[PDB]
């Protein structure tokens, strides 16, 4: 990229999330995140990091909405609360008028060239969804779908996501557009999710077939405290065996560590995370 | 003349994390009035029951990705007594250094990529236009320019400290590394180089470019330490033990208030929920016996960060209140731009006085200050620290406990109170650092902090109402903390 390049225009959107997808993203070592900021995208909206503030901040967003409509890329970072009338998530007020997080996704996602579900929580529901809550949290597509909104999402989970795997799949989609128009590129980026939305590059791979204790588990030999590195994880907890991420090899935070190498893999990425993984520390 | 009432609400506030609503009532100038309210909820509280308690560990992380060591800290420390797991020395060691790495992620971002640009114009382009056509923005063209390459160098820096975290950690955002019992790596002699050498270029990072620039944009602002006092009340739980003992830490307890040193006795948080969206008959308990029961619709209230109080004091956490209450020796460099560029002659905390530690700007110098103090703490837990010595037990799961984890969040003081019954959570409260600061008034009308320290702060353009957020931003919110 460039300073004068093509950067086209990218709103995130903050449902129930915590903010980690946002933070995980800034963990980018190549590009990195000044490098996607300034020659790849243009951040028009993001709460934690822009400038303007309020009403304004919302304004900005709906004039590049209408300049850019069917263009823009909309992410979304955390799940959709739908009790309440939706009052479980106002993200804004303008014209004193309340935004809850149902009605921003009802009036920019139908607008949007692709909606980049960002996070479990956005992508499947997650921690929000999860028994013993009450809110109505709701995943992305399933919120879409139940009102009508056609526009192609895309699934990128992760509880965080590793930067690579956000980054990566925008420029996944940047190229296909590249090579194919928008609505040609959108379709090759669908060709390469799996049936839980998710792209084959990242996703298309379990954990444990790739781990490097394989040889253990398949032995026998367990670890029975944390701090032993030679046995498998799997009486600890480990949930590899039901997970679909590239860690094994990409692993973490400039690659200094992973989560089975630390401790065990809570399947994070997956469509049941956290109940369908839970307990974490046992099989 | 003079000017009457304007009420101003700003929703998003942003630069901060989180969902918050902020509204004032400006008049003649200056707020006389102010109500926050935090706009998101989903309830960790009633998610954990059931759940196997050391589940909590992972869960907690959850609420907030920008301080998630802290919520793993809290609970690892409330598991610990409640299994009574007794963490090994070299694990407690371990524990500090996965934590400590996060302070400086923390406080590095919050200043730079939260805060820097209430006073700094970014490049001509989004996320740093457009904005507010009188931002207020003061600096000359070459500090403005070394604002904004110290923003982008921070970027880098912000993630060499999430790299230290992951080394003993297993990645970041959301640690693997602390459990019951207490971290699943022992550190190797490799990876404690690899540590130490990242944490040489974020020590020189903030002993030349953070510390001093505080003071020194600080120093075109000096009306900011002049406002923003609110109660001018504090307080910290304790952080970071030193020993096994877990009676002496890095951070003390302390309460303090009109004017006086107290301690801290825990038995006297209560929270109060007339102002917030939870079940009136909810109101009042303390963390032991909490009860989270949202009410989105109850009258008259507008947050869903429940009201905290101390005695029935509204006290602030955080940077300030941790260095306040202990009152450290300012760093080298803070002594001698205190000196240079402000006149004031100071050799601990303390000694910039009341009034400019508890203001807008003070709060920033706080932060700057207690990122140079983490630096000798973690130099010496690198000392300390014994390569390749176990640093976890294995306890058992109880049928019937309970236990509390204290600890320092970056942003103030957390705890975290777990009920097991019947080997699972029958309770979990969470009272948090963003809680003490950004929440509502209580049942007698009495404001939260942040509320409180709005009040006088200046907007003599309505139409540029910028120190309404800069005050706000001072004090660091995640709202994901707050509400949980
Ligand atoms: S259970 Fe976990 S540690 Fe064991 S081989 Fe599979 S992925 Fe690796
Ligand atoms: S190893 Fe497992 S828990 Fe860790 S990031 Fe990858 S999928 Fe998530
Ligand atoms: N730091 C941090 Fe998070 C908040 N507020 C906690 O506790
Ligand atoms: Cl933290
Ligand atoms: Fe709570
Ligand atoms: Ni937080
Ligand atoms: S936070």
């Amino acid at each position: 990229g460039t300073l004068t390049g093509e950067r086209p225009p990218v709103f995130w959107l903050q449902g129930q999330g915590c903010t980690g997808c946002s933070v995980t993203l800034l963990n980018s070592v190549h590009p990195s995140i000044a490098d996607v900021l300034l020659k790849v995208i243009s951040l028009e909206f993001h709460p934690t990091v822009m400038a303007w503030e309020g009403e304004h901040a919302i304004e900005h967003m709906r004039k590049v909405a209408e300049k850019f409509k069917g263009k823009f890329f909309l992410v979304i970072e955390g799940s959709v609360p739908v009790e309440a009338d939706g009052k479980y998530c106002i993200i804004g007020e303008a014209n004193h008028h309340e935004i809850s997080m149902v009605d921003a996704l009802k009036e920019f996602g139908p607008n949007a060239a692709a909606v980049l579900a960002v996070g479990t929580c956005a992508a499947y529901g997650g921690i929000p969804a999860a028994e013993g809550s009450e809110t109505g949290a709701t995943a992305v597509s399933k919120f879409l779908g139940d009102n009508g909104i056609k526009t192609p999402v895309v699934n990128i989970p992760g509880c965080p996501p590793h930067p690579d795997w956000i980054v990566g799949t925008v420029v996944l989609a940047l190229d296909a557009i590249k090579k194919n128009g928008l609505e040609g590129g959108l379709a090759e980026v669908v060709k390469v999710l799996d049936s839980d939305g998710r792209p084959t590059p990242f996703f298309g791979r379990n954990i444990h077939e790739n781990c490097p204790y394989l040889d253990k588990y398949d032995e026998g030999v367990m670890s029975a405290t944390f701090t032993d590195k030679v046995g498998c994880r799997y009486d600890l907890g480990c949930k590899g065996p039901m997970t679909m991420a590239d860690c094994f090899e990409r692993k973490w935070n400039g690659g200094v560590n992973w989560c089975v190498q630390n401790a065990v893999c809570i399947g994070c990425v997956e469509p049941d995370f956290p109940d369908g993984k839970s307990p974490f520390y046992q099989a | 003349g003079a000017t009457g009432r304007t009420t101003i609400a700003i929703d998003p506030v942003t630069r901060i994390e989180g969902h918050l609503k902020a509204e004032v009532v400006v008049e003649n100038g200056k707020v006389v009035d102010a109500r926050l309210s935090g706009t998101m909820y989903r309830g960790f509280e009633t998610i954990l029951r059931g759940r196997d308690p050391r589940d909590a560990s992972q869960i907690v992380q959850r609420i907030c990705g920008v301080c998630p060591t802290a919520h793993s800290t809290a609970s690892v420390l409330a598991l610990d007594e409640a299994f009574g797991a007794k963490v090994p020395n070299n694990g407690r060691i371990t524990r500090n250094l996965i934590f400590g790495a996060n302070y400086l992620q923390s406080h590095i971002l919050h200043f730079y990529h939260l805060s820097a640009q209430d006073f700094v114009q970014g490049p001509d382009t989004a996320p740093f236009v457009p904005r507010f056509p009188k931002s207020d923005l003061r600096l000359s063209k070459e500090l403005n320019k070394a604002g904004v390459d110290q923003y982008i160098e921070a970027l880098e820096v912000r993630r060499i400290c999430h790299e230290m975290v992951a080394l003993f950690g297993g990645r970041m955002p959301h640690v693997q590394g602390q459990v019951v019992g207490g971290a699943t790596e022992i550190p190797t002699k490799e990876k404690l180089v690899e540590y130490a050498a990242r944490f040489k270029k974020v020590r020189d990072f903030v002993e030349q470019k953070y510390v001093p620039v505080v003071y020194t944009i600080g120093s075109k602002y000096k009306d900011m330490f002049k406002v923003g006092q609110g109660f001018k009340a504090a307080l910290c739980v304790g952080a970071f033990p030193l020993d096994n003992s877990g009676k002496k830490h890095l951070f003390m307890p302390g309460v303090y208030a009109k004017g006086k040193d107290m301690p801290f006795d825990p038995s006297k948080i209560k929270e109060y929920v007339k102002y917030s969206w939870f079940a009136e008959e909810t109101t009042g308990l303390n963390y032991k016996e909490g009860k989270t029961i949202p009410a989105p619709d109850k009258a008259g209230a507008y947050s869903f960060v429940k009201a905290p109080r101390y005695d029935g004091l509204s006290l602030e956490v955080g940077p300030l209140a941790r260095m306040w209450v202990n009152n450290p020796e300012l760093s080298p460099v803070g002594k001698k731009l205190l000196k240079d560029l402000f006149g004031i002659s100071a050799k601990k905390f303390r000694d910039l006085g009341e009034e400019a530690a508890f203001s807008l700007m003070g709060r920033h110098v706080a932060r700057a200050e207690e990122t140079y103090y983490m630096l000798g703490a973690i130099e010496g837990w690198l000392k300390e620290i014994k390569a390749g010595e176990d640093t976890v037990v294995m306890p058992a799961v109880p049928a019937s406990a309970e236990g509390t984890g204290f600890t320092e969040a970056p942003r103030g003081s957390l705890l975290h109170y777990v009920k097991v019954k019947d080997s699972k959570i029958d309770n979990y409260q969470i009272v948090s650092a963003s809680l003490w600061n950004c929440n509502p008034r209580d049942d007698m009308g009495q404001r939260g902090a942040v509320e409180e320290a709005l009040i006088g702060i200046p907007v003599d353009d309505i139409q540029n109402p910028v120190n309404v957020a800069r005050l706000i931003r001072a004090f660091d919110p995640x709202l994901g903390c707050a509400v949980h």
